[PDB]
């Protein structure tokens, strides 16, 4: 059950889909419909669609409607009268979507054409976000994709992070378990399947493959360093070498250049760098410099 | 009388075209100078 | 599992990609509108694509909206249908981004095309930046770029550092491990391979050429400081000479002028220097001075 | 591994590049706009190349938005798709760079062309510097420079000080390990090497020779004088000759006149010197007026 | 525009001074000095962006540019 994990089939992706819609029900924190004339110009739509013609020269002032826009994913072979779930976000100067019920939403495509129809419940946590919402099978599939999955002899299984050593792997798991020529390598990121033509035995090959389980080989040093939520994460491949660090307020438990023993393994590592007494921004900017001097023999990411 | 052909005040091109740049060195420096005076 | 750590694969590296894009349903902190015009525009733009003319002479102000900057990095050999990270950051005048959802975004390149489409939730740490975000999986690869890779029979592995003596080094493995000509030096960086003609056949050379395992040799001696920061590395290759150093507010542990002992290792250079008793402030200082006299026998860089 | 330590080699060299850039998603510390045009001028031209223009009658007063000048090393024998550091640093006005985000910046060389494309997220300590700030591989190399390494027989090694007694003693090791006439002098800080034709020929002699060991033969006594950090750095080959010294607030531990004895090493100078109980700034008035009498017999210098 | 005030607070206009030594081979670092010229408070964290060094004969021999030290 790895292979699954580590790659994605060719063809089974999903897409985006988006659009706009009211939000009633709200118990006075929806627009204030005077900075945001589109809610009122919509509403005048709908009831005009609806057979009510509200004369032109007129205030509206409402409080329990929020204009929303809806985002949904359109799932790999989606059929109609499927269900998937919706994001909903108000758009402007609106307080809260709490108990609101989303309207009759086309959900239109890169094409800008309608895939979906979404209509429901808003559920919204009540710290928590409240012009932010989700409705469980919100949306009903009212299009489908064409696609060329059963056809042709050959399928690729796409890596999802980009190694020869991991594409090899794969391949020569797949020739180990159904036949000589049965995988190919292509590149670092894509192994190329041969399977039997029509729909139903590729179906049975892709749900033998897509169980197989693979050793994952020891994959690239690399510390990420996120400064925006102030975290540091490294992975078991990362090693260190000998040198002295000196930073602000910080000191031998003496004098302000500590040294950092040779580190071989990830526990050699944290015991080293855990000997600095240093917090996790000072461990920032102490491995940039290390990085930079070449004591840290990992790829440093900023994330 | 304004039919006579006349020598102009200022004589000669009116323009000037450049000249395409020193082919540059190929030592491992982006800073190539031109031929200095 | 070393030469994948220390060199590169020519052809196999990362494009990047940006966008723009508006964030919705936030909790009164967005944008402010009137002095951003184009998060106004833009969605305008977005209301008149989904079937929605507001008026040109109408005064909109949002409060739950904010145009972003998105960026994303386009992976080697990336396919259609797979989903990268993206990074989603404030451009005027916004609060915080921290409940919001990114609408349909283009990634273009360098060269104005449309590679990804961007979509999803933002999760912001909530000290911590609030105008900045990052979604996994939040864009969807949609175009693939052509590549050289399996023509041809050479292939250039492009070391981190510049270095003579790593790049003989990693020749000198790859021809112990695969043969007489395997591996060849081009320049301090750069060393060529020769692989069988083919797709699969390169990944197979590539994959045991990665996890190889190289010493690595001693590099220059280098003290890099971080004077925004604040902090002094020295790596294991840095030598003391035997000088007097004289700073304000230092003496002996007695007289100002301190003597500094001749060092050959790390461990002795550390000693001396914490024999001194100096900040790292006063310690870079210190190190310039000696670096300008010639006691310190290493490359002093300021990053 | 000291002659890699000593010199450099011809041709291996580093380039400077420069670039402009935004920085975003900064919580309000970014510029100011109305003090700064090209912020918003740039900004401007960004949307437009993305689609969207702004008109030109229209106020935009940005907070999350800084414009910032990218600097980076260009290294030798770069290849396309390798990575570099870069160095961020606001341009005006702004506050802070914490959590921002550089979006695509060319960066420049000294004719004008584009050798690394810059686009990362930055690194701010956080006494500190704020508006600075490094992007570990921040930039990719777009550009390669042509070079006439591995043509012809001769390679020059640099010495980083001038020496006829460093320069002869590189040249009679070399001359003592790879043969009679494999290194000749041709000044105080140039030596000559004869290697063989061919690229991979001379990677292999230059190997060789960057990790040889030279005795490093003393060198000419220096004074090194820090007055705007308050520094005194005196070497090993430092002598002194006896005199009388005097100078306000100081007197022997009695009269103002204090004799400092003939020294001929460093201990014995830096003995004499402590026994004046001088502070430093003292000790900076003290060695300059010993130098203009004649009892510091050792070069002077204010850095 | 050439219409337009700009006032910044991170931009100092600096001179900088340098020693060209014997025997210099291009490719080769020399240290330099940076002096802020006119009202300027502070140099502590800066960057001195690329700037010519001329000799004598007002020729470029050499191009500066890194980050500035400052003791404080």
């Amino acid at each position: 059950e790895r292979i699954r994990d580590l790659t994605s089939v060719q063809g089974v992706r999903e897409n985006s889909l988006i659009g706009y819609g009211l939000v009633v029900g709200l118990d006075g924190t929806g627009d204030q419909t005077t900075q945001t004339p589109f809610t009122t110009q919509t509403l005048n739509n709908m009831l005009s669609q609806l057979g009510i013609t509200v004369p032109t020269g007129t205030n509206m002032q409402l409080k329990n409607v929020a204009a929303v826009m809806v985002t949904a994913s359109y799932p790999p072979f989606a059929r109609q009268g499927q269900t998937i779930d919706v994001v909903v976000s108000s758009m402007g100067n609106a307080k809260s979507l709490r108990g609101g019920t989303l309207l009759m939403t086309p959900l239109k495509g890169v094409d800008s054409q309608v895939y979906a129809l979404a209509q429901g419940n808003i559920l919204v946590g009540g710290v928590n976000q409240l012009n932010g919402g989700r409705i469980t099978n919100g949306a009903i599939i009212e299009r489908e994709l064409p696609t060329q999955f059963g056809a042709g002899n050959t399928i690729n299984l796409q890596l999802n992070d980009e190694d020869f050593t991991m594409a090899q792997q794969i391949t020569d798991a797949i020739n180990r378990a159904r036949g000589y020529g049965s995988a190919t390598a292509l590149d670092a990121r894509t192994v190329q399947v041969r399977v039997p033509s029509g729909n139903s035995s590729q179906v049975r090959f892709l749900a033998d493959i897509q169980n197989m389980e693979v050793n994952v080989t020891p994959q690239d040093a690399k510390v990420v360093i996120n400064s925006r939520t102030g975290s540091v994460v490294m992975n078991r491949e990362v090693t260190l070498d000998s040198c002295a660090v000196a930073q602000g307020n910080l000191s031998v438990t003496g004098g302000s250049l500590q040294s950092v023993r040779s580190s071989a393994n990830l526990n050699s590592v944290v015991r080293a760098l855990n000997a600095l007494g240093a917090t996790p921004m000072d461990l920032m900017s102490i491995l940039q410099s290390m990085q930079s001097a070449g004591c840290l023999r990992a790829k440093l990411e900023i994330i | 009388c304004a039919w006579i052909p006349a020598k102009p005040l200022v004589q000669g091109a009116t323009t000037a075209q450049p000249i395409p740049g020193p082919v540059p060195v190929a030592n491992g420096s982006i800073f190539q100078s031109a031929q200095p005076i």
